């Protein structure tokens, strides 16, 4: 499995898991006009999971099924442990972590549901080396008070760091800088409409490179830039690959 | 999903050095020209974008008023157009008459300069951003060993020194011509060598050409498409201090470069 390691976390590292995650993703993608590699769609069972591999400052290691045609955890391993999504594809049990102690977490793989559940914010939590490392820690025993927002950390540092360069060179800067941040609008814009900027990229293939509709893409600064249409470089050189949506 | 198939979308147009695509004093007669002007909310700078591949401001269509080059593009009746293919533009933002392939150029960066359709060699002149937001993007460009390309020598060279969120020369800002500019000097456009002898990536007094042109692709370069070219670390070595227009290749990492706003 392609696998990141508390032991070996520098930015080239970093940087690679990413590259090579990103081009996994996109084995047996579509391509459009703006040449960003749309994720598989309607895949068997059987094969939408990739897995990874994390491993934290004791030696202890976790798995994560990432769902292939969008990107989001579905669930993961600690050991002979296995804990699923409630909105995991519902055969997806019989397809991973097939031999081990099977358990349900009781919300969904979305942020929303996550907060909810974990009463704190993506605002709130910060992000870094140490919170990553942490976080596999959490999940690894599975402290239920710190499993949601553990995916919260994870999540952004691997999936959406993954959809999105800017949000990979924000994890970068942590890095080299050896400072924590926590999301400002910038990261959080993005995370919020992936899957609307690929429904919008893919319905522009016929008002040439035109959305239908706008989508607001805060900077560094807070100002929120409109994005209604392919010609903009904070999109086409930042968002990695897209949600299927329109034939 | 009727979402897939949008019906229509209003939105500006923006390019050399900012301005805006500007029918001239919002006329509506058949051939009314267009222009560059400075950006705003009028009628007459605002642009429908349709499936039938149209192009509009007040209710009329943009056109090319002739198949050689060097003549006026304007808004005429959608009507004569009926038996036409349209418009099409490119990922890089060329605005091309189908049919003719003749291309919305500006050739002067002055206001109220005639847009006029000329023949496609992807100067910077010829490049657009479709878009409501007309404004430069303020940016760092990281590139090889994560380090920020800089702005030296007096605004004349450019390479690569480790990033710094407070250092000035650091940033750039995109416009809508495709130009990468010095953020506190926007007159200065990052540009491809006019020494044939060299290949050493530099700043100059931007100008509408094909050196001053670059496309950020969705795979990681800064194109300069008219040159079938790339930015590229001088032997991957950031130290070197030269940045220099390559052949694109996937052999080192030295190609590769991210936006960061
Ligand atoms: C941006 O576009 C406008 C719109 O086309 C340019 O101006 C126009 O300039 C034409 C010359 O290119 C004018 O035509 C002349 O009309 C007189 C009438 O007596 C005629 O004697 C001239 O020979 C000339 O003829 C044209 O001959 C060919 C015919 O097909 C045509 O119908 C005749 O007009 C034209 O009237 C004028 N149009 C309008 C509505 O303004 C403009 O060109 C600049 O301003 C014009 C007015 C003129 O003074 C030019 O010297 C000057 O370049 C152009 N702007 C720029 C800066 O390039
Ligand atoms: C694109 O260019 C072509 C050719 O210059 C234009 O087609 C001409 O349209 C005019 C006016 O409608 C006719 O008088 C000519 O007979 C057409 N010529 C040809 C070769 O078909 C077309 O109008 C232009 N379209 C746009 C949208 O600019
Ligand atoms: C509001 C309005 O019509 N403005 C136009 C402007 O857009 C531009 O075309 C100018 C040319 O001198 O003529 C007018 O001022
Ligand atoms: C989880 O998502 C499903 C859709 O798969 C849904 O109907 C439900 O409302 C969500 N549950 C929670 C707890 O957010």
């Amino acid at each position: 499995n392609l696998s990141l390691s508390q032991s070996n976390f520098s930015a080239d590292t970093y940087k690679s898991f990413i590259k090579n995650l990103r081009k996994q993703l996109t084995i047996g993608a579509s391509y459009g006009s703006a040449g960003i590699p749309i994720l598989k769609h309607s895949v068997p069972i059987c094969e939408r999971f990739l897995l990874v591999d994390l491993t934290n400052g004791d030696n202890e290691t976790i798995t994560l099924a990432i769902n292939v045609e969008d990107a989001g955890f579905a669930a993961y391993r600690a050991a002979d442990r296995s804990y699923f999504f409630q909105n995991a594809p519902p055969i997806a049990s019989y397809v991973i972590f097939t031999d081990t102690n099977q358990n349900i977490m009781n919300f969904n793989n979305t942020f929303e549901s996550i907060e909810i559940v974990g009463g704190t914010t993506r605002s709130e939590t910060p992000l870094g080396i140490m919170h990553f490392e942490a976080s596999i820690f959490h999940l690894f025993v599975h402290d239920e008070n710190y499993v949601p927002t553990s995916f919260l950390v994870l999540i952004q540092m691997v999936l959406e760091a993954a959809k999105f360069k800017f949000i990979e060179q924000k994890v970068i800067h942590s890095i080299m800088d050896m400072e924590d941040f926590t999301p400002g609008l910038a990261m959080l814009s993005l995370e919020e409409n992936w899957t609307q900027l690929s429904l919008q990229l893919q319905a522009s293939e016929s008002l040439n490179g035109v959305f239908g509709d706008s989508v607001s893409l805060y900077n560094s600064m807070d100002e929120p830039i409109g994005v209604d249409s392919m010609y903009y470089p904070i999109l086409t050189a930042n968002m990695a690959f897209q949600l299927y949506q329109c034939p | 999903n009727e979402q897939c198939s949008p019906q229509q979308r209003t939105t500006r147009i923006s390019g050399r050095d900012g301005l805006c695509v500007d029918v001239y004093g919002a006329l509506t007669a058949d051939g009314s020209r267009v222009i560059l002007y400075p950006c705003g909310q009028q009628q007459n700078q605002q642009w429908t974008f349709y499936p039938d591949n149209t192009i509009r401001s007040l209710g009329k269509c943009l056109a090319t008023s002739a198949l050689s080059s060097g003549s006026n593009v304007v808004i005429t009746n959608c009507d004569y157009l009926r038996y036409d293919d349209g418009w099409m533009v490119s990922s890089s933002g060329t605005m091309m008459n189908k049919s003719s392939h003749l291309v919305l150029t500006a050739n002067a960066a002055t206001s109220r300069t005639n847009l006029t359709g000329e023949n496609n060699v992807f100067a910077a002149k010829q490049a657009w951003r479709i878009g409501n937001y007309v404004e430069p993007i303020v940016t760092t460009i990281i590139g090889l060993r994560h380090m920020c390309l800089e702005a030296t020598d007096n605004d004349t060279n450019v390479w690569l020194e480790s990033c710094v969120k407070n250092k000035t020369k650091q940033y750039w800002a995109l416009y809508s011509d495709d130009t990468i500019r010095v953020n506190n000097n926007r007159n200065l456009c990052v540009s491809s060598s006019t020494d044939s002898s060299s290949k050493l990536i530099v700043i100059r007094r931007c100008d509408g050409s094909i050196n001053q042109r670059w496309v950020f692709t969705p795979q990681g370069t800064i194109s300069n498409p008219g040159y079938e070219a790339v930015m590229d670390v001088a032997q991957n070595d950031v130290y070197l201090k030269k940045i220099v227009l390559s052949s694109a290749t996937d052999k080192g990492n030295g190609q590769q470069w991210t936006v960061f706003y």
